[PDB]
């Protein structure tokens, strides 16, 4: 009962202890990046109503995007085509996935259940391959380990863990209090972050099933969650017009990107390919890009009329994609 | 020839400035990616037509009151493109009244009756009618029986008064005002009652607002086309005090009508908030 | 319940780095990898696959 | 220049945006409306997850979400569109009444809610009469401004009813009326209804406060209003 505010205070100080100096003061000295332009390649036309989740292709070339109706496309980064239009049974879905090896897709939302699509089929049409029915709550955001298995987030305080073929989940992750909206993988592909609606951020064990470390230090609601290329760092975003960098061994926060000139949300994060440069997508109907290392403003990509809702930066580095409540996509590079 | 010069001056003027006006709304509308709705589609086709009659029938209209000796299909030619251009815009402002009449008077089948299919060929068959309508003359109802005087260009004579007052004015010009000015009533007594149900001092005023917001767009195109068709049936009916009237007063009407070109953006586009929204953002961001 | 000190008693037992050497790692992840990020610094358009 | 592999492709996308030019048509022509309660409040039958209903040639489709728990913060951003949104509520059950009146003050006053008109329903009248006529009714003790309550002589009676039921009927349809009042400014209005339990009638009265709301905003977007 009260041996849970000593714990805690012994973890404050026990974190205090090992700060030895800030990201500011080791950052002072390297030469700024300066200012970045980017101009909208292409702009891809076909939605109809608000578009919800986007997803890149493991090859840079093709990605696909789930809108309001209940339909999902994949589309071609370089011709601007179509390839697949697939209908759905619920038209409301707030996810999407592209699977590593090119041959499934996933999709959920509001009706409790995650679809697996199977692409590569010997007919030349798409069918429901399986269906997972085990979460109480609404779906936020699934991914992809490999052909056979998947991590899923919704609303019922819980994360799963499923196999494809037998159709059962194998581990819960239940350390939550409040429904968590977003998560994301590591490259070596065994831990996984997850931030919920309790203002903090846990990080888990895909095989120990156990929570490790959990980090606090927002104020409200944290949307949107991201992984840094070399596995030690994370980036989070929150309402609070607040993104925070948080490091992953010396369980501490590092930096903090904010400005007095923002007062709406944030609804995606993503990194760049060398962890230089962090696009944020805002609620002001413009993005956003910051020096991860610096904290200074290099460029806005103010281009869409409404609110964004999505972002992505390919395996090469070569463009980013935003969506938008627009029903349009746009390329940036 | 003073007051001759000073036509031309005006005409110039009224042209360069109904150019820049609609040239400017057509590129706002072509530009944006919101304002792709088919509302907007009718206010495009009245701002091409516009300026169709800012760019080609100011200097045709000037040529033909020049007053110089050529031959007689090649100066009825430039009356026909003046006649068309203003039939069209004439019938684009009828489409626009039409449309907000579907949007106010019957709400729930707004969407399903009006689409880009049906507003694309009703453009097409408003445009094709002005064509038609201002090609009848080359049919035969010209003046080359007495050849006026190888003919003198005046407007007068190549197309006759007959033309003018049975075919154009009470065929083509009368009815829309009626349409018009009935939609605009039943629309103003609709505002009336949901101001008195909404109330439920102030809803005097706001109901004094609205019937003057709705009358003013009548009175605009009354006073800019009664006058240049209230001459011609004078002379036609009457020829007594026809033949002996003062030369200026049709030139001054002929200029209020194309007036009317000049002061349609204003009316119609400005004032929708779509357009203030494009044209503050692109103001802001250029 | 219990479960909650229960679950803080491994929290307790990891070992922390210092902050420095956190940083200097991201710094030197950063500056080596910095001569292939085409966002960072643009590529010739002859390669560039958006035209 | 161009191989067949791309001319291929092409034709398949060309069918492809064939197939969305027909769907856009379905789509836009349809008219969306949001259905909320609590339990035991007869939702169920009004007019599970999904109900399609057309009158006077003239389309609708109502959602009822109920997977989700109390709170609702999250999954209400989604429907920023919809025409109107239907609230039930009971009225025999005296306790649980003033939760609900928070329930609908987390809708009036929501954010994301500004522009979205609320359609009432007052349910469970039959119920109420019955329980009003029996001595079992103490709504003084529940709530203690009933009892110097008035009639308004501005309602419309039923005739063969007793003033105690025209009473308990209007100072209920009035609660809520002050919360529908107390806020907001020429952007959304509450239409009260009252409604039993083999009622007929709903899908008219829909039809006509749904399209009030339209010809108000079309008259809105003009700035006669
Ligand atoms: N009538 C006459 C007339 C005329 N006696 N002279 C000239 S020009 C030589 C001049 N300065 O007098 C012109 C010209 N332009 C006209 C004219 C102008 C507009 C018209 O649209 C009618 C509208 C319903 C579609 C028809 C005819």
């Amino acid at each position: 009962r009260q041996e849970a505010e000593q714990l805690k205070n012994q973890i404050r100080d026990a974190r205090k202890a090992c700060a030895d100096a800030t990201l500011s003061q080791i950052t002072n000295n390297i030469d700024p990046v300066g200012r970045i332009q980017m101009r909208t390649r292409r702009t891809l036309r076909g939605h109809l109503a608000k578009i919800y989740a986007m997803h890149w292709g493991t090859d840079s070339r093709l990605l696909v995007s789930a809108s309001q109706d209940g339909k999902l496309i994949i589309w071609d980064s370089y011709t601007t085509n179509k390839v697949h239009a697939i209908p759905l049974r619920s038209s409301w879905v707030m996810t999407c996935a592209y699977a590593p090896s090119g041959n499934y897709v996933a999709c959920g939302g509001l009706d409790n259940i995650c679809s697996i699509y199977n692409l590569k089929t010997r007919e030349g049409n798409v069918r429901v391959s399986r269906e997972l029915a085990g979460h109480t709550g609404y779906l936020s955001c699934c991914r992809f380990l490999d052909d056979n298995q998947i991590v899923t987030s919704s609303g019922d305080t819980t994360c799963a863990l499923w196999d494809i073929e037998t159709g059962q989940q194998t581990t819960t992750f239940t350390g939550h209090t409040g429904d968590v909206m977003s998560l994301s993988l590591a490259p070596d592909t065994r831990l996984f972050v997850s931030g919920a609606c309790d203002a903090s951020a846990k990080l888990w064990d895909v095989r120990e099933g156990m929570c490790r470390q959990t980090f606090t230090g927002h104020e409200s609601d944290i949307n949107a969650i991201c992984f840094f290329p070399n596995g030690n760092a994370f980036a989070t975003g929150s309402d609070d017009a607040t993104c925070r960098l948080f490091d992953l061994r010396a369980d501490q926060e590092l930096m903090t990107y904010s400005h007095d000139n923002i007062i709406c949300g944030i609804t995606s994060v993503s990194f760049s390919k060398s962890g230089r440069l962090l696009l944020a997508g805002y609620d002001d109907f413009n993005c956003n890009v910051w020096d991860a290392l610096k904290a200074d403003r290099a460029g806005v990509l103010a281009g869409h009329d409404n609110r964004v809702s999505c972002l992505g930066v390919t395996d090469d580095g070569m463009a980013v994609a935003t969506g938008s409540w627009d029903s349009f996509l746009k390329i940036w590079n | 020839e003073t007051q001759d010069a000073l036509y031309v001056a005006l005409e110039l003027v009224i042209a360069a400035l109904s150019v820049a006006g609609n040239v400017l709304v057509c590129a706002a509308v072509g530009t944006a990616n919101t304002l792709q709705t088919p509302t907007n589609y009718f206010l495009v086709s009245l701002a091409a037509a516009d300026v169709a009659v800012g760019l080609f029938a100011i200097p045709f209209a000037i040529t033909i009151s020049l007053g110089f000796c050529t031959d007689f299909y090649g100066c009825l030619f430039l009356a026909c493109f003046v006649l068309v251009l203003t039939q069209s815009s004439i019938f684009s402002l009828l489409a626009v009244a039409v449309d907000r009449y579907l949007a106010i008077c019957v709400p729930l089948r707004y969407k399903s009756l009006v689409t880009g299919t049906r507003a694309r060929g009703v453009i097409a068959v408003l445009w094709v009618l002005a064509f038609g309508i201002g090609l009848t003359p080359f049919l035969g109802w010209n003046s080359k029986d007495s050849a006026t005087n190888l003919v003198k260009c005046l407007f007068e004579n190549v197309v006759p008064m007959s033309y003018m007052v049975y075919f154009n004015f009470f065929g083509c010009v009368l009815p829309p005002l009626l349409i018009m000015l009935v939609i605009y009533i039943k629309i103003f007594l609709v505002a009336c009652r949901q101001l008195q149900r909404t109330e439920l001092r102030t809803t005097l005023q706001r109901e004094i607002h609205a019937a003057k917001s709705l009358a003013m767009i009548v009175g605009i195109f009354a006073l800019c086309w009664l006058p240049v068709h209230a001459v011609n049936c004078v002379t036609l009916f009457q020829p007594a005090q026809g033949k002996n009237k003062p030369k200026w007063a049709m030139n001054m009407a002929i200029l209020l009508s194309h007036a009317n070109s000049v002061v349609n953006p204003i009316v119609y586009a400005y004032r929708n908030r779509d357009f203030r929204y494009t044209f503050h953002k692109i103001i802001s961001r250029y | 319940a219990r479960k909650l000190v229960e679950q803080l008693k491994m929290e307790a037992n990891i070992d922390r780095i210092k902050v420095s050497k956190a940083a200097a790692d991201l710094m030197a992840y950063c500056e080596a990898h910095a001569k292939e990020d085409p966002l960072l610094t643009p590529v010739p358009a002859s390669e560039n696959p958006f035209r | 220049t161009v191989s067949a592999e791309d001319k291929a492709a092409a034709e398949r996308s060309k069918m492809i945006e064939k197939q969305l030019q027909k769907d856009k048509q379905v789509y836009r022509a349809t008219h969306r409306l949001l259905l909320l309660g609590a339990d035991n409040s007869g939702k169920s039958t009004i007019v599970i997850f999904e109900t399609k209903f057309q009158v006077d040639k003239v389309n609708f489709h109502m959602f009822d979400v109920g997977g989700q728990r109390d709170e609702r913060r999250k999954w209400i951003q989604c429907f920023n569109d919809v025409t109107a949104i239907i609230f039930v509520v009971d009225s025999s059950d005296y306790n649980r009444l003033q939760e609900a009146l928070n329930d609908f003050k987390s809708i009036w006053n929501n954010r994301w809610l500004r522009t979205i008109s609320v359609i009432l329903f007052l349910n469970k009248q039959d119920l109420l009469a019955e329980k009003v006529l029996a001595g079992k009714s103490k709504i003084e003790d529940y709530f203690p401004e009933f009892a110097r309550y008035t009639t308004p002589e501005d309602a419309t009676p039923e005739p063969g009813e007793d003033p105690r039921v025209t009473r308990a009927k209007y100072f209920i349809r009035d609660e809520f009326l002050r919360i529908s009042t107390a806020s907001g400014d020429g952007r959304h209005y509450c239409y009260p209804h009252f409604t039993c339990a083999v009622d007929t009638e709903n899908a008219r009265r829909i039809f006509n406060d749904c399209r009030d709301i339209i010809q108000r905003m079309h008259l809105r977007q003009y700035e006669l209003l």
